């Protein structure tokens, strides 16, 4: 009200609105899905399109071999703390010969976007994001909101109507955690997910986007004729 | 962090007013009374010593400032910002000056540098005016006996003599009819006794008022011999005994 | 933050005006008159101290007419403070280009470099103007004697006769009415101290109430000299035009 | 150069020397080396002339606002700490090297200083080129407990050694003596033993004697009035 | 009015109306506590599981700094995790000049001061946390408890967050019973007590606890996160006594 | 090389009873090859003259910062600046380039308008003062200078008699000089007359 | 109304948010008390734990700023400490570049010019705290050196801080008034602590236990506080006359 | 720095210290220009409020930027100044490096680019100024006449005026130029510029500049006798 014109003030109940209202912008997002098992890690989003001549907005970005993301929100604010990461990935790979661990990515995250909302003249990103990766300690699941909180889950969904597909996988938790070396079986399982959170329109082939990384496969998007399989 | 006031704080308002100058001049117009009489062989500078406490020791707060051997200031209005435009006004007579000629500024152009620093607090971003008026007196070869009076807009002018803060309109009147181009020394301080009496309420004495002069070199006070041109400052600040022996002759 | 303190002091009104330009221009409006005249054989400074006092040491006084170099002077109207600064500013760059070309800078060179500096305040920076108004009184062999005004604005002007400060609608129909082109120094001086003693707010005026300049081809042969009036030479010169 | 440095009873002497040269010419022959910091601090510089003269007046100069900041009169200390970092700074480019003594609330004081950086304590000190026939002459003479008027009497000893015996060493004999509770004293030209000798003819030449091209009034007043 | 509006702006009264927000911050977080024990101290700290998709034991609030200090905050956890960033740069930098590593109380002032420098300016923000931190230094066992206004004392027994009336309630018992002291295994055992006592402000949802000790006998003066046999033990010695 | 010894050309001053005098000679060179024969090295700001030999570049550059600074000070002190206060800028304003430095031997000379005493001083291009009661001398017939001086000079000399020892010193050293010479100026100074006198001599 | 949000003039010539800082100079309701010796220099303040889980030996409003200079601080612990620490940087600095220790009032002009400058400069607040610095200055002697957040500040014979520091301030003067000389004529600093401690008590017209106080005490050379137990010696000997 | 963003949007997608600096412009004096078949003339209005006016020395209203290049302008006369400086600036520049002169287009490109930059900088308010910008790229015989306003737009005008009552001269050019056949000669071409002054100025005395820029770096400035016969033809054709 008299608090929200600035991210550098607090309101008389100790909440930030500038913050809060970023967080509003990732509800108005298309929805995003991320599930994993203890093999694969998997990310499925509902790409929006503007009209029927235009393309289907890109939800899903590569951060390394092992490691990628998926957005909801402002898109530019995704690119610019995507390629943070792949900063990140890449100075631990070159001067540690070491690939940057899932946690420590999220930590990194949280960093950066805590910065944004104690400073006068900035303001807080307005993405959230679904970090999936493989590394030495197995399959891992981050979400980031720009508060800066960032949290390690089994199963989550982001988005518009995003709370349809969240119960899914709660409900789905002890069947999808054990698909293990059954790539094809926990995309199912996160399609299944998405389909919770549809409403009017359904999954096309220029609609849907996948990604995918696990023991034996580096971090690849599906998109197109590649994802009709799963339609 | 950052200072992010890079803004003027004071600005012309829809009148031609500059708000802050006038409410500096305001605050000066609470401050204590100090005055400056200027004689034909020396300038006196006076003002109360008005003690906070009196189990404060009004000895260590010196509101009568030595700037160079012979230039001495005294003020109205806030003491410790005048405190710091002492030390300033110290250290730029040195630096723009006698670091360059090897020699003491004249009165009128110290006052010109301190007057400058006041004129900038005015302009520059993120800061307030001085809320103090100074009265400055001095000597110098070229120039002679001197008193200037610099307010917080940073203007400046020459007076024969003056007064400024709480009773000042007053005092000046009484200035005005006692004042010659005759006057000596003696006389000048006998003068700037009996117009500080009017303006002060409770006790009257050398340890109550504070009182300086810019008269005669004072070998005495130079702090070595053996140099025929070095003959010492023209600076000093009357003891407490002195100010007690005129004001029986009162 | 700190925005919220900030009064914008170089912003345009709906209107297309600079609000702080305007109001800074209201200042001077209520400093003292500072007129100029240009006759053919030297120019004319005349200004009005303000309210005095009889215990101020005029002698020593200088409130309104400046040296800026051997040729050219200034009569000020404003803030004094703010005026010094930007004297002392003309002053270098007059010294630094005699350094660079080994001539004397050209009067109107000096004038545009000062109000240029005026202008940008007034583009940038988020600080105040300077609350000042000059006359230019100065000689060059190129253009010979010039007079320039110059505003908070950083706009200047070129005159035959030009007042500044208080009552400047008044005085400069005075001039316009009894200014002529092949008027001479002498005249010039006598319908300056004329103008002054009908556009005063005082009840009559003074020596000490006044500061009084002429630059004069009135120097031994082919150079220029500047005359900055003493207190006794403004008396007598209000006798001899017959205003005392 | 010959400079000494002498504690005594009450206080401290400095002396110094009157010749400057360039190369093996005397540039001036009644040259001022003692040199004041402040009223009662003085000092005495060696090496290169314009850097002990700047460095000296520098310091002095900080003293004097320093003093005046603290309302207390100057230390010897401070003025030696002030020197040593600024000359440390400058890694021996500043080619100054100063024998510093005065009094002070603390008591009398001397210590020396090297371009470098490097200060030393001591009862007595000899810098310059002169320094080694100075030193001489006060190792012979010196103990504890000197008056006054015997350490005046070393000092300038010691300085005519060095304007006797080093060619870089000349003239006069200029002494200054602090001594606690009294205004120190500054003796200009205390001794004066190379006067020079009259010469055997004039050269005061028959007016006309040189031949003129041109001659001219120079104008070095201002541009006149009418 | 409008004093509240900006940082580093006198009330009247001559408060800080801002840093006073940022405590309702804090208390909007959840438990966390520190007992100081004979020869160490141990920190705990409730977790609020908002789902079963969240991942047990991954999710790792408390914080270690250098190798003998943990800290633990309650309020907004960006604004923890940048304070500790800061706490571990000014550890680094102590170590690196003095080689000792940082005693307790001297990382207490680089805390407070770098908060306290937080309500200088309205250019920042107040820190939306408090921290209790601690360990064993030269001087032995050190705890302590930093508040957004950048005020510190020493302590010993201290909590935060929505449940801190009930766990001072219960630390102030043991301060009575015990004052010859508490031992490190004793402490730990009071720790999950006290943090499943306090889960009753938050009592909607069920929760994690998560425990860490620094003690002279038990852990040679390093910091450790309780687990597996010894976390359990005091999980069922905590569920006894709410039983 | 050495830029001291480039150009070419020498100062002297000397003071006299009521009266100082400066002179210079007017060579500028190229080494071996002589260019000007008309380069003054005498300059003044007021009453205040102003010797400088060495570089010519920084001579010329010298002589316009002083002109510049002597100018500001008139502005801002309301009269013209004295020898002794001049003394202390000129070794002010060399000492700020100590470490790159005017490659310059200045002189002094000027009667001081208040007390009516004759004063010379000269420095050394980094800065340090010679204040002599006697003479000055510079340039790269220095040596000859000092020798000349010392016989020739006596105390106490009238304006007149003191023209003819000050034109003989310069004279007879510049002619034992390779790069000094090609002409030659004095100036006799009193209180409130300054007399420039070009004098004949030798033009190899 | 901004004029009373940042430091700049109101209409009147006052500075509010100067005002508000020493508003919150008594937030701590603590007072404190400093006289002169012959020797030495005594400075007490009330201590007050009132949480049990606090470790009391940590809850102190007493520095030590140098070997020589005592420190008490009126106001908020946050501002205190930024106080304390920029002292402390301020007196190893000045004995580093001028090769002695700092004087009581320099330190105290300094820290006075560092305050004098949050009221004129607006990004910087004023710190809500009154400082009072004690020596054995090694040429002026006992001292007492006080600050406050407008840049004030002056020599004290003694001087009192607080809530109640009228009252003290009243019972210091009626004393100085009997006995005409500037200081308290004892020869040990333990009977100059005794008697500190009594006028507080007849002031405050309250009686203290040996954790109801903090003492800190200045001599030619140390600056020391005191421990429990002696301040308990202290106690003892007050009663038992 | 002083970083603050004092042109921004407004709810409506204006800028409104943009549009305000084109009210400066309005209030400014009037500017014509009117290109010829082998020249361009610039016509500029002299308000008659300020008399006892030094005209020797005055600021003249239109600038040479290079011998071949002019500039005039209405609005604020101190910001003109800016604009004029560094344009003169980089014809000197473009010289220097190119070793050609600037073309009119690219010094009008330049000029409307410092203009722009000037309405997305943190901490400057735009320019409260319009230009005319006339004159021939180097060895070409085409006459070119462009324009530029606060926003940094730019464009080429075969006749155009700006400042006060400006719509009003502009109704006059819009009638009387034909683009099929422009003024002919010099005379034709000053004719046609102080007869749309005329529409404005008042008396046509000292109130009307002309300046004649032909090819080949050919620039005159009219004295007031040469403006005043074309002020009188004017009217002793319009008594019929
Ligand atoms: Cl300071
Ligand atoms: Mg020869
Ligand atoms: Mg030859
Ligand atoms: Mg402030």
């Amino acid at each position: 009200n008299n608090y929200d014109g600035d991210t550098v003030t607090f309101s008389p109940t100790g909440r930030l609105f500038q913050v809060e209202y970023a967080l509003e912008a990732i509800k108005q997002g298309s929805v995003t899905v991320g599930l994993r098992s203890n093999t694969h890690a998997v990310l499925v989003a509902l790409k929006r399109n503007a009209d029927e001549l235009s393309s289907y907005q890109k939800k899903i970005i590569k951060c390394d071999e092992h490691m990628g993301l998926s957005l909801a929100g402002l898109a530019p604010d995704a690119r610019v703390l995507s390629n943070y990461l792949r900063q990140q990935c890449n100075y631990s790979s070159l001067v540690f010969n070491r690939k940057l661990a899932v946690e420590r990515a999220g930590h990194l995250l949280c960093d950066k976007a805590q910065k944004n909302t104690q400073s006068y003249g900035g303001r807080p990103y307005g993405v959230g994001l679904l970090i999936i990766g493989y590394d030495k300690s197995g399959a891992h699941l981050l979400e980031f909101q720009p508060s800066g909180n960032v949290t390690e889950l089994y199963g989550t969904a982001i988005g518009a109507r995003s709370q349809g597909a969240k119960t899914y996988l709660e409900r789905t938790l002890d069947t999808f955690i054990k698909i293990d070396g059954n790539p094809d079986e926990l995309i199912k399982a996160g399609v299944e997910a998405i389909s919770q959170s549809l409403r009017d329109e359904s999954l096309t082939v220029d609609n849907l986007s996948i990604a995918i990384v696990g023991k034996d496969t580096p971090f690849t998007i599906y998109d197109g004729e590649a994802v009709a399989k799963y339609i | 962090m950052t200072d992010r006031y890079s803004f003027s704080l004071t600005t012309f308002s829809p009148s031609g007013k500059l708000g802050q100058i006038d409410y500096a001049l305001t605050a000066v117009k609470q401050g204590v009374t100090s005055l400056g009489i200027k004689a034909t062989n020396g300038v006196v500078i006076a003002t109360e010593k008005k003690s906070s406490s009196p189990l404060a020791m009004s000895e260590t707060l010196s509101k009568v400032s030595l700037l160079t051997p012979d230039i001495g200031a005294v003020y109205s209005g806030m003491g410790p910002d005048y405190r710091v435009l002492v030390d300033k006004s110290r250290k730029v007579a040195h630096t723009s000056y006698k670091r360059i000629y090897g020699e003491y500024p004249p009165t009128k152009l110290l006052v010109s540098e301190v007057a400058k620093i006041m004129q900038e607090a005015t302009q520059s971003g993120g800061v307030r005016p001085f809320g103090v008026s100074l009265l400055i007196a001095g000597h110098d070869e070229f120039n002679g006996f001197s008193l200037y009076q610099v307010d917080p807009s940073g203007s400046y002018f020459p007076w024969k003599a003056t007064a400024i803060g709480k009773g000042s309109v007053a005092a000046k009147t009484f200035l005005e009819k006692r004042w010659n181009d005759e006057l000596e020394l003696e006389d000048a301080i006998h003068i700037a006794l009996l117009t500080l009496k009017e303006s002060v309420e409770g006790e009257f004495n050398g340890d109550t008022i504070e009182l300086a002069i810019i008269g005669d070199e004072n070998p005495d006070l130079l702090g070595y011999t053996g140099i025929p041109t070095d003959k010492g400052p023209r600076f000093r600040k009357l003891t407490s005994q002195e100010i007690n022996d005129r004001l029986e002759a009162l | 933050g700190s925005r919220r303190y900030d009064s914008r002091t170089t912003i345009f009104s709906p209107e297309g005006r600079l609000y702080q330009v305007e109001y800074a221009l209201e200042s001077i409006s209520h400093a003292g008159t500072a007129i100029g005249i240009m006759a053919s054989d030297g120019i004319v400074l005349a200004a009005e101290r303000k309210v005095t006092s009889t215990l101020l040491e005029q002698d020593t006084s200088t409130e309104k007419l400046y040296k800026l170099n051997d040729k050219i002077a200034v009569a000020v109207a404003g803030l004094t403070a703010d005026a010094e600064i930007l004297i002392n500013t003309a002053r270098i760059h007059a010294q630094n280009y005699l350094k660079t070309y080994n001539e004397d800078i050209p009067v109107e060179i000096l004038v545009r470099r000062l109000s240029d500096i005026k202008q940008g305040y007034t583009q940038h920076g988020g600080l105040r103007p300077f609350g000042v108004s000059f006359i230019y009184a100065g000689y060059d062999d190129r253009y010979g004697y010039q007079l320039y005004t110059s505003n908070p604005s950083g706009n200047y002007t070129g005159w035959k006769a030009i007042s500044v400060g208080a009552n400047t609608s008044a005085a400069q129909t005075l001039l316009q009415m009894d200014y002529k082109d092949d008027m001479k120094v002498d005249d010039a001086i006598e319908l300056a101290l004329k103008t002054l003693s009908k556009t005063t707010d005082s009840s009559a005026l003074t020596y000490d109430r006044l500061e009084f300049a002429t630059i004069r081809k009135g120097a031994n042969d082919g150079e220029v000299y500047q005359k900055i009036f003493k207190p006794q030479e403004i008396k007598d010169i209000l006798v001899k035009t017959g205003i005392t | 150069t010959t400079i000494v440095g002498v504690k005594f009873n009450n206080g401290v002497v400095i002396a110094a020397d009157t010749r400057s040269t360039q190369g093996p010419i005397v540039a001036d022959k009644n040259c001022a080396k003692l040199h004041r910091i402040s009223p009662k601090i003085w000092c005495a510089g060696a090496g290169t002339a314009a850097d002990t003269e700047a460095v000296t007046q520098l310091i002095g100069s900080n003293i004097e606002l320093h003093s005046l900041y603290t309302s207390r009169e100057p230390r010897v200390v401070s003025a030696l700490q002030m020197l040593k970092q600024h000359l440390f700074k400058y890694q021996g480019h500043i080619g100054a090297y100063l024998i510093v003594a005065g009094v002070d609330p603390t008591g009398s004081h001397l210590f020396s200083i090297h371009a470098h950086g490097s200060t030393d304590v001591g009862y007595y000190l000899s810098l310059g080129s002169g320094s080694l026939a100075a030193m001489a002459v006060l190792e012979s003479h010196w103990k504890q407990d000197l008056t006054k008027e015997e350490a005046i009497k070393l000092a300038s000893d010691a300085i005519q050694a060095g304007i006797w015996n080093d060619l870089g060493s000349g003239s006069n004999v200029d002494v200054c003596v602090m001594e606690i509770g009294k205004d120190a004293e500054y003796l200009r030209n205390y001794l004066t033993p190379n006067v020079r000798e009259e010469k055997q003819k004039s050269y005061k030449f028959p007016r006309g004697t040189t031949a003129v091209l041109k001659e001219s009034i120079v104008n070095i007043c201002d541009i006149q009035e009418e | 009015t409008g004093y509240d509006l900006s940082n580093s702006v006198f009330s009247p009264d001559g408060r800080n109306f801002q840093v006073e927000y940022a405590v309702k911050a804090v208390e909007n977080g959840t438990t966390s506590i520190g007992i100081k024990c004979n020869d160490g101290v141990v920190f705990a700290v409730e977790k609020l599981i908002t789902s079963k998709l969240l991942v047990p034991q991954k999710n790792v609030k408390i914080q270690v700094v250098d190798r003998h200090i943990g800290c633990v905050y309650s309020g907004l956890i960006p604004d923890g995790r940048h304070l500790v960033n800061r706490g571990r740069e000014e550890a680094a930098s102590f170590k690196k000049l003095y080689k000792t590593p940082i005693p307790i109380p001297a990382f207490a002032d680089r805390l407070g001061q770098y908060v306290q420098a937080h309500t200088l300016y309205n250019s920042v923000r107040p820190f939306g946390v408090s921290t209790i931190f601690g360990g064993v230094d030269k001087n032995g066992a050190h705890l302590y408890m930093l508040e957004p206004s950048g005020s510190y004392w020493g302590y010993k027994g201290a909590a935060t967050g929505k449940g801190r009336q009930s766990a001072k309630a219960e630390l102030e018992k043991l301060v009575d019973h015990h004052p010859e002291g508490l031992s490190a295994r004793e402490a730990v055992k009071q720790a999950a007590k006290i943090i499943y006592l306090a889960h009753e402000d938050n009592k909607e949802k069920d929760f994690e606890l998560e425990i860490s000790w620094c003690s002279l006998s038990e852990t040679n003066g390093l910091h450790k996160f309780v687990k597996g046999d010894l976390l359990q033990e005091a999980i069922d010695f905590a569920q006894k006594e709410i039983n | 090389s050495d830029p001291s010894s480039i150009n070419g050309g020498i100062v002297v001053a000397m003071t006299g009873k009521d009266c100082v005098a400066i002179a210079c000679d007017l060579r500028l060179g190229s080494q071996s090859l002589g260019v000007s024969n008309k380069f003054e090295k005498i300059f003044h700001y007021g009453h205040v003259f102003l010797g400088i030999t060495g570089l010519a570049t920084d001579v010329t550059t010298l002589n316009e910062m002083f002109r510049y600074k002597t100018n500001l000070y008139k502005l801002k002190e309301e009269r013209a600046i004295e020898p002794e206060t001049f003394t202390q800028l000129v070794s002010s304003s060399l000492y700020e380039r100590r470490f790159g430095p005017y490659f310059v031997g200045p002189v002094v000379a000027g009667i001081n308008s208040k007390s009516g005493k004759p004063f010379i001083a000269g420095f050394d291009l980094i800065g340090c003062i010679d204040e002599a009661k006697d003479f000055i001398v510079s340039g790269t017939a220095s040596d000859q200078l000092f020798g000349m001086c010392e016989s020739l000079y006596e105390p106490n000399l009238e304006p007149e008699d003191l023209f003819e020892t000050i034109s003989q010193a310069l004279l007879n050293a510049a002619d034992r000089d390779a790069l000094s010479g090609w002409g030659a100026v004095v100036y006799i100074i009193k209180k409130d007359e300054v007399v420039k006198r070009y004098l004949k001599m030798r033009q190899d | 109304g901004y004029d009373r949000h940042i430091t700049i003039f109101s209409p009147e010539g006052r500075l509010y948010q100067v005002e508000y800082a020493f508003k919150a100079t008594n937030q701590t309701n603590i007072n404190s008390l400093a006289v002169r010796g012959k020797d030495c220099t005594v400075v007490i303040s009330q201590k007050k734990v009132p949480d049990k889980l606090l470790d009391p030996t940590t809850v102190s409003y007493i520095f030590c700023i140098s070997r020589t200079i005592g420190m008490v601080v009126n106001g908020p612990i946050p501002d205190a400490r930024n106080a304390a620490l920029r002292a402390k940087a301020e007196a190893a600095e000045f004995r580093y570049k001028y090769g002695y220790d700092m004087p009581c009032d320099v330190l105290a002009k300094r820290m006075a010019n560092l305050s004098q400058i949050y009221t004129q400069r607006a990004y910087m607040r004023p710190l809500g705290v009154i400082l009072t610095f004690v020596s054995v200055d090694e040429e002026l002697g006992p001292s007492i050196y006080k600050t406050d957040p407008a840049g004030y500040y002056v020599g004290y014979k003694a001087t009192a801080t607080g809530p109640k520091q009228q009252e003290i301030t009243t019972n210091l003067e009626n004393h100085f008034k009997k006995s005409k000389i500037d200081h308290i004529n004892e020869e040990s600093w333990e009977k100059v602590v005794e008697f500190a401690i009594t006028h507080m008590i007849d002031a405050l017209g309250t009686e203290f236990s040996k954790n109801d106080l903090e003492v800190g005490v200045a001599t030619k050379d140390k600056f020391f506080t005191l421990s429990a137990e002696n301040i308990e010696e202290r106690l003892v000997a007050i009663a038992e006359q | 720095g002083y970083d603050r963003a004092l042109s921004i949007f407004s709810p409506d997608g204006h800028i409104f210290q943009v549009e305000y600096a084109l009210e400066a412009v309005k209030r400014g004096t009037c500017a014509v220009g009117v290109k010829g078949k082998n020249c361009v003339v610039l016509g500029c209005e002299r308000r008659s409020t300020l008399k006892l006016q030094d005209t020797r020395i005055t600021p003249s209203k239109v600038s040479k930027i290079d011998s071949h290049v002019v500039l005039s302008f209405s609005g604020l006369n101190a910001d003109s100044r800016i604009l004029i400086e560094k344009a003169r600036v980089e014809a000197q520049s473009h010289r220097l490096t190119l070793e050609d002169p600037v073309t009119v287009e690219y010094l009008t490109r330049y000029v409307a680019g410092v203009q722009q930059r000037y309405t997305q900088s943190g901490g400057v308010r735009p320019f409260g100024v319009s230009t005319l910008i006339a004159g021939f790229d180097p060895r070409d015989d085409e006459p070119k006449l462009y324009q530029t306003e606060p926003s940094g737009i730019y464009s080429s005008w075969s006749a155009q005026t700006i400042g006060r009552n400006s719509k009003t001269v502009r109704e006059f050019l819009e009638k009387n130029y034909d683009r099929k056949e422009p003024p002919a000669t010099v005379e034709e071409c000053v004719k046609l510029t102080v007869r749309s002054l005329l529409e404005v100025v008042q008396t046509g005395a000292k109130n009307i500049e002309i300046t004649v820029v032909k090819p080949d770096s050919d620039i005159v400035a009219l004295s007031s006798e040469e403006i005043n016969q074309y002020v009188t033809q004017i009217e002793q054709e319009k008594q019929e």
